[PDB]
């Protein structure tokens, strides 16, 4: 593992806990799910939790968390992944698409944030992710 | 940078191996 790394996961948390109260609820889970698009139900929420619960409190922990990534890392999710972010179907996402998603995830990005995190997902260096280049990172 | 998306991804994406659908 990497600082850089750990930072990253770090921000993803607090992406995640809206509240600040180093906790993920499902309410929070919910209301991000629901901010892409999902419509979870209560018992998707607490199955998701209750996968990583190990110290079954019912919401999740920082390592907890870590966990749920773990688990998903060991395709088509990813085509309905991509649906999010590129939304006029065109097969790119442009920065304004990611800054799109970004701030419906109450993300606030200066202009050079957004373009430096579309210019390290960009593989051929068109200053754009397409489907193959969105598959490479979440993988 | 782009990391963070990546971690959001991987949780948004647990919640769909989780999934149950329709009543
Ligand atoms: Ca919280
Ligand atoms: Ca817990
Ligand atoms: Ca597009
Ligand atoms: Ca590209
Ligand atoms: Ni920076």
């Amino acid at each position: 593992l990497t600082e850089e790394q750990i930072a990253e996961f770090k921000e993803a948390f607090s992406l995640f806990d809206k509240d600040g109260d180093g906790t993920i609820t499902t309410k929070e889970l919910g209301t991000v799910m629901r901010s892409l698009g999902q419509n979870p139900t209560e018992a998707e929420l607490q199955d998701m939790i209750n996968e990583v619960d190990a110290d079954g409190n019912g919401t999740i922990d920082f390592p907890e968390f870590l966990t749920m990534m773990a688990r998903k890392m060991k395709e088509e999710e990813i085509r309905e992944a991509f649906r999010v972010f590129d939304k006029d179907g065109n097969g790119y996402i442009s920065a304004a698409e990611l800054r799109h998603v970004m701030t419906n995830l109450g993300e606030k990005l200066t202009d050079e944030e957004v373009d430096e995190m579309i210019r390290e997902a960009d593989i051929d260096g068109d200053g754009q992710v397409n489907y193959e280049e969105f598959v490479q990172m979440m993988t | 940078h782009m990391g963070k998306v990546y971690a959001a991804l991987m949780i948004f994406d647990f919640y769909k191996q989780n999934k149950t659908s329709r009543d």
